[PDB]
RNA sequence: UGUAACGGGGCUAAACCAUGCACCGAAGCUGCGGCAGCGACGCGCGUUGUUGGGUAGGGGAGCGUUCUGUAAGCCUGCGAAGGUGUGCUGUGAGGCAUGCUGGAGGUAUCAGAAGUGCGAAUGCUGACAUAAGUAACGAUAAAGCGGGUGAAAAGCCC
RNA sequence: CCCGGCGAGGGGAGUGAAAAAGAACCUGAAACCGUGUACGUACAAGCAGUGGGAGCACGCUUAGGCGUGUGACUGCGUACC
């Protein structure tokens, strides 16, 4: 089994924009 | 005469579509319903 | 009417489990892999049925071109010449012969050349 | 950076096959007491080379 | 009946001296190849080394045809970047004249474990003397 | 199934499978895909259908020579000895008895007997004229029977 | 004749206790308790205990000497794993295995 | 002394008291089988080459087992096609033991 | 990035053109044995012709599982189910026998009914791997020694 | 009763039809992890099999082939959905 997931942590970097 | 020797009529009893249950069926994955679109779907299929 | 698996899941993976003896690692212990292993040990089988034709003339082939050769005849003529001769001698009976009976092989060369000459 | 594919059990062995303890070679045997000991290191009872160097 | 395999602990390999003078040097190494695998004999298994020893003298003067002396060029890559080395034919011979032989029988012995083998059974040497005197090597004109 | 309709975890970003429903059939304690309900599984047997299937029992009973005719059938008094004793007189252990009058004496006297079973010609049933090795019906029940098919 | 001891729900992974267990595999029981007494390891303190147990048993129970017993089979099953949470940064938690071993030793003359 | 005869669309290469195994004959279990298409007899240094078929070369044999050889597992997969088939063989054989070789 | 524009070796033919005869070469064709579909033809059984790559998909026929009747029967402590080997067997799903384990259930046949078959769904729950004996042990205010207690003391007590 | 820290844990003894029913307890599958034995493996390149196949070990019911395990070497061969 899985455990419950977590809500949203702080992240350490911004995703690319691509654009 | 006996309650174990007692058959139906020559395929008076036609076995039913089992869908999904194998390659060996040749009803399975898709189950008759082919790849994609309105039809394939749960409750799919446009009104009379 | 409840159906438990249980008893004829185990059966079944049991089943490809054996088949897969021998087989390295994850080949030989989980189902998923094993199963993938046996399907393919299969097409194998079934395609190498084919091969071991192919792969057994073509070594009776080389052995009677060899024992052909060290009595001065090429095979490609050597054939030719106990076809003209009416000699229906299969090659890995000709192949049998070039190994075990060289004398006897010696006198199916000396036909093939009485044919051609 | 992580694994893309599962280590083998075997390629865990190969790893460890460097892992293995070395047992002392010998034991010295004091001259005096007569007690086996790590060489160049005092007894249990406390001697080195034949000599009572400290009580208990 | 099953076809006859030969079995490497009961083959006969016999031992034989060729001289290169003068001999074309691919014509010499299908010949060479052929013996060393063991085509020429009836027992010949493909996964059996039933080939014979061969001892090939005078590597030095082995011939090549029209401009491939000045213009065949071997080529080899140590496995540093950039580190592609080219020798010409008589460069080679003048250098290293044993090699041209085994290169040339190399390239056209089977690849893998039994082929290099069957490389090991082939004596090449620059002069016109060898030191297997012992194992009685029978002349082989090729 | 007893829980929330509250969505398990967010629809997207989480890294799991997308989940709706702690009750979804795919989860433990989760619904029954096609769950069950109470059901009807009687069946219509067409009146001609029941009575031209009785007559072939009937007619098979007679050929088989598992049909015993007798003209009257009954006990002293309401003791399973007495039936007991009958029947091993009569050459005969399992039994289905049809009589005219559902005689009270005769149905107390066969009750602990699970071999026996007597009924009435108005109570026969098909089941009953094949599962039983023998039946044996009175004079009466012939002439009700008869009456009741035709 | 062979005499067993064990150390079952011994608090070390059975990876630890193994490096140790490979020293005296078919030494004689004078030459293993040396080798263990001056092996720097916690598992060393463990199996010695065993080892002890098992000549104990082996002088009490199936009567046998000290000089003749050698440590024929020894080996270290996987025991139970106790689960622990660990908390992580980010109020994130990892889950702890502390794991255990049985620690068995057979001694015996032949 | 060996003889080579075909049988079973096959040849063989057999001698007094070997036992072969061919590709099923419409015979009996201990009755004796007469293969009169002989492709060469060898008599050590004497050789009869046949051209195609030995004058008076006969080969006698007696039936002395017929079975089903090693069962074999026919497989057919096409990956992506959800195609799979399976299926058993297994040929029959007829054991013949060679009594005699006259030529 | 490295020969890198014959697959390679090598080739002055082992190149090219013409002519000829050999041979090799496929799951094609033939031979031998076996199975199945369909149509002829005689009486379910023979002979004969022909066919049998296959996704979506249509048609046909089966295997096994749980439950109901048959069954107050039949098998079973002289060992049931389940587990685990082995041998045999069928075209397949499968079947049968039996050693060991297990210690009380099982169930023929012919019918009847389905929660009836799992490798995938970033499926669900539990268990267990991997990385790995790796990272880390949470403020860089800092410890040292003697004695004590104890199975054991860097960490406890003095 | 014995080893151990007046431990944990275990070995005897005894109970029981059974303790490999010892309470972490009916059965006790699989992944996963070990110990022992046989064979292979330190000049060798890739879906790890398959066709061919030597050698070695073991077991047999011709003293002989056959059965089992292993698989040097070699042809072919880029998982599944
Ligand atoms: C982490 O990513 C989130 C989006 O998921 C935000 O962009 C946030 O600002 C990011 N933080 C950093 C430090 O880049
Ligand atoms: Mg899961
Ligand atoms: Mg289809
Ligand atoms: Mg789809
Ligand atoms: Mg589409
Ligand atoms: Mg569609
Ligand atoms: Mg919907
Ligand atoms: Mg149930
Ligand atoms: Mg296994
Ligand atoms: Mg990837
Ligand atoms: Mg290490
Ligand atoms: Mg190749
Ligand atoms: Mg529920
Ligand atoms: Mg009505
Ligand atoms: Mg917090
Ligand atoms: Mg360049
Ligand atoms: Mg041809
Ligand atoms: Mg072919
Ligand atoms: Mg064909
Ligand atoms: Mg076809
Ligand atoms: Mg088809
Ligand atoms: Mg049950
Ligand atoms: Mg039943
Ligand atoms: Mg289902
Ligand atoms: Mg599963
Ligand atoms: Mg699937
Ligand atoms: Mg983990
Ligand atoms: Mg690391
Ligand atoms: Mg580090
Ligand atoms: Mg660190
Ligand atoms: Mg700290
Ligand atoms: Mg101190
Ligand atoms: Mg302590
Ligand atoms: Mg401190
Ligand atoms: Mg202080
Ligand atoms: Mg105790
Ligand atoms: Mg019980
Ligand atoms: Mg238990
Ligand atoms: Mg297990
Ligand atoms: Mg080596
Ligand atoms: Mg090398
Ligand atoms: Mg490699
Ligand atoms: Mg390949």
């Amino acid at each position: 089994g899985k455990p419950r997931p977590y809500s949203p942590r702080p992240t350490s970097h911004p995703r690319p924009i691509r654009v | 005469m006996r309650l174990n020797t007692l058959s139906p009529a020559e395929g008076s009893k036609k076995a039913g579509k089992r869908l999904g249950r194998g390659i060996g069926s040749g009803l399975g994955k898709t189950g008759g319903r082919g790849h994609k679109g309105q039809k394939s779907r749960s409750g799919g299929g446009v009104r009379r | 009417a409840r159906v438990k698996r249980g008893v004829i899941a185990r059966a079944r993976h049991k089943k490809i489990l054996k088949q897969a003896k021998g087989y390295y690692g994850a080949r030989s212990r989980v189902y998923r892999v094993a199963f993938q292993a046996v399907i393919k040990a299969g097409q194998y089988a079934y395609r190498d049925r084919r091969q071991r034709k192919r792969q057994f003339r073509q070594l009776w082939i080389a052995r009677i071109n060899a024992a052909a050769r060290q009595n001065g005849i090429s095979y490609s003529k050597f054939i030719n010449g106990l076809k003209k001769a009416s000699v229906e001698i299969d090659r890995k009976i000709l192949a049998d012969i070039a190994v075990f009976d060289k004398v006897a092989f010696t006198a199916l060369v000396e036909k093939a050349k009485a044919a051609l000459a | 950076a992580v694994q893309q594919n599962k280590p083998t059990r075997s390629k865990r062995g190969m790893r460890r096959s460097h892992d293995a303890l070395t047992a002392v070679t010998s034991l010295s045997v004091d001259k005096t007491s007569g007690e086996k000991h790590l060489r160049h290191h005092i007894t249990a009872d406390g001697y080195y080379r034949g000599r009572k160097v400290i009580a208990k | 009946m099953k076809t006859f395999t030969a079995k490497p602990e009961t083959v006969k390999r016999d031992w034989y001296v060729v001289d290169a003078t003068g001999k074309t040097l691919g014509r010499l190494a299908t010949e060479l190849a052929r013996r060393l695998r063991g085509k020429h004999k009836a027992e010949y298994t493909p996964h059996v080394d039933t080939g014979d020893y061969i001892i090939v003298l005078n590597a030095d003067k082995v011939a090549v045809t029209g401009n491939k002396r000045t213009d065949k060029v071997y080529y080899h890559h140590t496995g540093h970047i950039g580190g592609i080395k080219q020798a010409t034919f008589e460069e080679m011979i003048a250098r290293r004249p044993e090699r041209v032989i085994e290169i040339a029988v190399k390239g056209m012995l089977p690849k893998g474990p039994l082929g290099r083998a069957m490389f090991r059974k082939l004596k090449v040497y620059a002069g016109n003397e060898h030191n297997h005197a012992a194992q009685q090597p029978q002349v082989l004109d090729i | 199934v007893t829980g929330s309709g509250k969505k398990p975890w967010r629809q997207k970003g989480t890294g799991r499978a997308r989940s709706g429903s702690i009750k979804s059939p795919i989860w433990r304690s989760g619904g029954v895909t096609f769950a069950a309900r109470p059901q009807d599984h009687s069946q219509k047997v067409n009146k001609k259908m029941y009575r031209g299937a009785l007559k072939s029992i009937l007619s098979e009973l007679v050929r088989q020579d598992r049909l015993i005719v007798v003209e009257k059938f009954s006990v002293e008094a309401p003791k399973t000895k007495l039936l007991a004793q009958k029947l091993k007189d009569m050459a005969l252990e399992d039994v289905l008895i049809i009589t005219g009058e559902l005689d009270e004496n005769l149905f107390l006297a066969a009750r602990n007997l699970h071999k026996v079973d007597v009924r009435d010609a108005t109570g026969i049933d098909p089941v009953s004229l094949i599962a039983f090795d023998k039946v044996v019906m009175t004079a009466d029940a012939v002439k009700q029977v008869e009456e009741m098919l035709a | 004749m062979e005499t067993i001891a064990k150390h079952r729900h011994a608090r070390s992974s059975a990876q630890k206790v193994r490096l140790v267990a490979d020293l005296i595999r078919g030494k004689k029981v004078s030459q293993a308790l040396d080798i263990l007494t001056y092996t720097n390891k916690k598992a060393a303190v463990l199996v010695k205990k065993v080892l002890e147990s098992a000549i104990a048993n082996a002088e009490h129970n199936d009567g046998a000497d000290i000089d003749d017993l050698k440590v024929t089979k020894i080996f270290v099953d996987e025991g139970p794993s106790m689960k622990r949470i660990m908390p992580r940064a980010k109020g994130r938690a990892d889950r702890i295995l502390k794991r255990t071993s049985h620690i068995t030793v057979v001694v015996s003359d032949r | 002394m060996y003889a080579v005869f075909q049988s079973g669309g096959k040849q063989h290469r057999v001698s007094e008291g070997q036992t072969v195994r061919l590709e099923k004959l419409d015979i009996a279990t201990g009755e004796t089988v007469e293969f009169a298409e002989v492709l060469m007899i060898a008599n050590g240094e004497e050789v009869k080459i046949g051209v195609p078929f030995v004058d008076g070369g006969v080969i006698k044999a007696e039936v002395v087992a017929h079975g089903r050889g090693e069962k074999v597992k026919i497989v057919k997969f096409r990956r992506r096609k959800h195609y799979r088939k399976q299926q058993g063989h297994r040929q029959w054989f007829t054991d013949v033991k060679i009594t005699g070789i006259s030529a």
